[PDB]
């Protein structure tokens, strides 16, 4: 842990990027795979940031495990790669906490092992395997991603104004999409501090030739009364049909009903999650409280916040959002309403 | 064209079905004397009856479709009676109806509850675009129900005297809303701001693969001073249908298991 | 036979005049108890014959009591096991009576332990130094509070009943467990719904839209949860389903006596006075948050899907 929490977030661990355990460590790694120890590097740099990113990193190192994998001697694969590759998972874990799609991902995998005959050949074994991580990605991804465009592509009209939030790899590959169709509008970009995600898909949206402009989430009062419609993306779907996203999320929602502008949500399947929140206390993720410190002038003024005992950082990333404030939910098989979201999960 | 000498012959025969029944009639009386030309006869008969509800008989009937094709009309003409009977009870002695336009299933739910020997009132719009609310009541009235006719710049003004609302419904949506005449989505807000149940009786038929989220989102081709409107479904209390009683978050469901 | 027909009437005497045992997992396992030796001691062949006798004696046990609903609810789950084994037997006629016996036993061995069940997610929604609020005495919502106090400290507050002050049991209750509790009257409610951060109750039965029949003064406290946004969950267990609409019945709070409310020795002036006594309330579901049940917190707004599964649609009219 790094410097001093909040009494209300003190029973969630605040870590530093800079405390990197690769320090105490073998060079060539035995323990831990090498691949492993990479993903954890990254994941701790901050190179790799995206929720099917991540996922897809990990499925990929996952696989490279696999397929340089030997059998130990009287000893069943099924009853060993679980056991094998939990230290892994912890590792990671305490390198950064995981997400949703990692543990779908990870309860999918130890599915599949311990499915594995055991009259099977090792090779084989290694094969289907891979064969099995593949579709699933494929699947999962990539005809979720096609199949969301094309449903959200009949709701995107000539002269719409859509208004998105932070970096979503799904929101943009829609509105690219809709743009090469043939639809004309233009989009609106919200950021907040300190991720700042937002140029990304600001960038990628202006290199497409689609209209954009951009501000900051404070003045989002201001320019909602000339938005259409709300687009924002999803990290996890909820067993009581809250969304799960950017803490920027659940208070633009708010305000665009406040305004009465419908909100829209995207999401695939296999982000659902088998758990019930009302508020973002009891599950959380707290990243460094450093990042706060701002270059405002001519100097910070947060630079030796730790010397006062009582002055406390908190750097909220998640949150819930009610079902309330969300109008439609669109997933990989068809619209619903968002409070029907548990009927088709599962 | 083709058919319409027979769909306005059968909309002039008989006054009790409605402008899907007779294309369903339409539909199974051409079928005997195959896909395209069935899909082109419901579009045909979309765009001359322009109405949700054509339309979405149509398709049923082309999803369910000879020997299969008299359980649909066999069922739907019982389901009326059925819904019937399960929406009489909600009616208790003394309480005040308010209608707004002119449909059969709600005259039957009341013509029900006064058969089961209940005293009620009913309030109805006069339909100002096409005058219907005053051919309810002229057909009400002969039920020994004490009936009045109010504009349609007066449902804010008799909300107070109201114990409950009571309205049909010419087409349901995916997230529960309905599809009913202009003046009901205001009847709906006016409800809600005070507290009064707002009931939708309809049937089965009416399901339409939309999931408008404004009055913008309601295509051209339904609403041609418009004749239809959205209503939220947020400001619908209860659904009555032949497939039992409905909350609004339950229309979904229900909506993909019949396919459409 | 003689004995199955004396232990009906005395059963259904004993529910018609002051009621049977106090709690509904209690009455539960009786209803379940007397419906198995009605299955178990008669003389029968076709399913059908003993579908429609469980279903008399079903609607005379509601009949003499409309106020409670775990006898219906057993009796229309008791028909549905049967017709599902009629169905997985036919899709016959003297060994389904062994299927019915055991579905009875798993169906008894599913409830009685409920209360592990329910009491099983205190934890993720009670946290330290935090105020609850509830009204009345109910076993389960007893548990679920006095589990979680052995790991976390909070403060509970506990509104008494006007009719019957039967919250200051459970007040007494709760103050002998560690917890650091506190009782008020009725008028209270909205004046101290300020710094309550949480509000779990019970209920007698859940309707079919969401709705709740709690004790009366129930629809006050999730009025006051909702001005001001205090979310409002409510624990019940499985068996308090039942599928029905409140239908303007006028039933729905059971009268009793004026006693309770102004004494006999007032004078003179009870006979121009008209005095009413309800126990019971109606609370909408747009009110309720969310449902504690054995498979999870459930929305108020899935009570449907649980029914679709739990009940025959056809036997919603018993």
């Amino acid at each position: 842990d790094y410097g001093s929490k909040v009494s209300l977030f003190s029973h969630l661990p605040q870590y530093s990027r800079q405390n990197s355990l690769t320090q105490f460590m073998s060079i060539p790694s035995s323990v831990i795979h090498p691949a492993m120890v990479r993903l954890g590097l990254q994941y701790s740099q901050g190179l790799v940031s995206g929720s099917n990113a991540r996922c897809i990193a990990l499925l990929r190192a996952l696989q490279q495990v696999i397929q340089d994998y030997t059998t130990p001697p009287n000893e069943e694969l099924s009853r060993d790669l679980v056991n094998k590759l939990k230290p892994y998972m912890s590792f990671l874990t305490q390198c950064r906490p995981l997400s949703a799609s990692m543990h779908n991902a990870i309860k999918f995998l130890n599915k599949e092992i311990t499915s594995v005959g055991s009259s099977k050949r090792e090779e084989e074994a290694k094969s289907e395997l891979r064969a099995a991580i593949d579709r699933y990605v494929q699947e999962k991804i990539v005809l979720a991603a096609q199949a969301i465009s094309r449903f959200a592509y009949q709701k995107i009209s000539n002269g719409d104004v859509i208004l998105v939030y932070g970096c979503s790899s799904l929101v943009s590959r829609i509105l690219q999409e809709a743009w090469t169709e043939g639809r004309r509008f233009r989009v609106v970009v919200v950021d907040s501090r300190p991720w700042l995600e937002g140029r990304h898909t600001l960038r990628s949206l202006v290199h497409a030739g689609v209209p954009a402009s951009y501000l900051l989430i404070p003045a989002a009062s201001y320019v909602l009364p000339e938005v259409s419609k709300v687009l924002l993306g999803a990290h996890a779907l909820l067993a009581n049909g809250s969304v799960m996203s950017r803490v920027g999320t659940a208070q633009l929602a708010l305000v665009a009903r406040a305004h009465n502008v419908p909100v829209l949500v995207c999401c695939e399947t296999y982000k659902f999650c088998e758990r019930v929140q009302t508020d973002a206390f009891v599950s959380n993720e707290l990243d460094d409280p450093d990042d706060l410190q701002c270059k405002r002038g001519e100097h910070v003024a947060l630079a030796n916040w730790q010397n006062h005992a009582s002055l406390r950082l908190l750097n909220l990333v998640y949150d819930v959002t009610p079902p309330e404030l969300v109008d439609l939910v669109i997933t990989e098989l068809g619209m619903i309403p968002c409070s029907s979201v548990p009927v088709v999960a599962r | 064209k083709e058919l319409i000498e027979y769909f306005k012959s059968q909309m002039k025969e008989d006054p009790d079905m409605a402008s899907a029944v007779a294309a369903i009639r339409t539909l199974l009386e051409f079928l005997k004397r195959l896909r395209a030309n069935l899909t082109s006869a419901i579009e045909t008969l979309c765009g001359v009856d322009s109405s949700v509800a054509v339309s979405s008989g149509g398709e049923l009937f082309l999803r369910f479709i000879i020997e299969r094709g008299e359980l649909f009309l066999r069922r739907i003409s019982l389901s009326r009676n059925k819904i019937a009977d399960l929406c009489h009870t909600f009616i208790k002695d003394g309480a005040t109806i308010l209608t707004h336009a002119y449909s059969r299933v709600v005259l039957r739910v009341l013509e029900a509850a006064v058969a089961a020997k209940k005293r009620f009132s009913v309030y109805v719009t006069e339909s100002q675009p096409d005058l219907s609310g005053k051919k309810m009541a002229k057909a009400l009235c002969h039920l020994n129900v004490p009936v009045t006719v109010v504009l349609d710049a007066a449902v804010g003004y008799i909300m107070e005297k109201a114990d409950l609302v009571i309205v049909g419904a010419e087409g349901v949506v995916e997230n529960g809303g309905i599809i009913n005449k202009i003046g009901t989505n205001q009847m709906a807000v006016c409800a809600k701001a005070q507290n009064k149940p707002f009931y939708v009786v309809a049937e089965s038929f009416k399901f339409v693969r939309l999931f408008p989220l404004n009055q913008q989102d309601v295509p051209d081709k339904f609403k041609y001073h418009p004749w239809v409107d959205y209503t939220a479904p947020s400001l619908i209390t209860l659904l009555f249908t032949d497939l039992g009683v409905l909350t609004p978050s339950a229309v979904s469901d229900e909506l993909i298991k019949l396919y459409l | 036979g003689s004995e199955l027909s004396e232990r009906i009437e005395s059963f259904v005497e004993t529910l018609k005049r002051g009621g049977g045992p106090r709690s509904s997992e209690e009455m539960a396992r009786e209803t379940l108890g007397l419906l198995r030796q009605i299955i178990t001691d008669h003389r029968w062949s076709n399913a059908g014959e003993l579908m429609e006798l469980i279903r008399r004696e079903g609607r005379r046990m509601t009949a003499a009591q409309p106020s409670e609903t775990t006898v219906g609810n057993m009796v229309r789950r008791v028909l549905k096991i049967i017709r599902e084994e009629y169905g997985r037997l036919h899709g016959h006629y003297a060994q389904l009576q062994s299927n019915i016996i055991e579905a009875i036993n798993e169906l008894l061995v599913e409830l009685e332990g409920t209360m592990e069940n329910i009491a099983a997610q205190a934890l993720e929604h009670i946290h330290s130094n935090e105020v609850i609020m509830t009204i009345g005495f109910s076993r389960t919502v007893e548990a679920f509070l006095k589990e979680a106090a052995r790991k976390r400290k909070f403060h509970v507050i506990v509104a008494e009943c006007a009719p019957f002050c039967q919250g200051h049991e459970m007040a007494v209750n709760l103050s002998k467990a560690g917890i650091e509790t506190t009782v008020m009257t009725d008028a209270a409610i909205f004046a101290v719904m300020s710094r309550v951060n949480k509000v779990i109750i019970g209920t007698k039965t859940i309707l079919a839209n969401g709705a709740l029949r709690a004790v009366t003064g129930t629809h006050t406290l999730a009025l006051a949860a909702k001005h001001h946004s205090t979310p409002l969950i409510v624990c019940a267990p499985m068996f308090k389903l039942s599928p029905q609409f409140p239908n303007e019945e006028d039933s729905f709070h059971k009268f009793v006596a004026p006693e309770e409310v102004l004494p006999f020795t007032e004078g003179d002036i009870l006979e121009k006075v008209s005095v009413h006594c309800p126990v019971f309330d109606y609370v909408p579901p747009e009110l309720i948050t969310l449902f504690i049940s054995n498979i999870g917190g459930n929305a108020p707004s899935y009570i449907y899907r649980l029914m679709s599964e739990l009940y025959h649609p056809d036997d919603h009219v018993l």
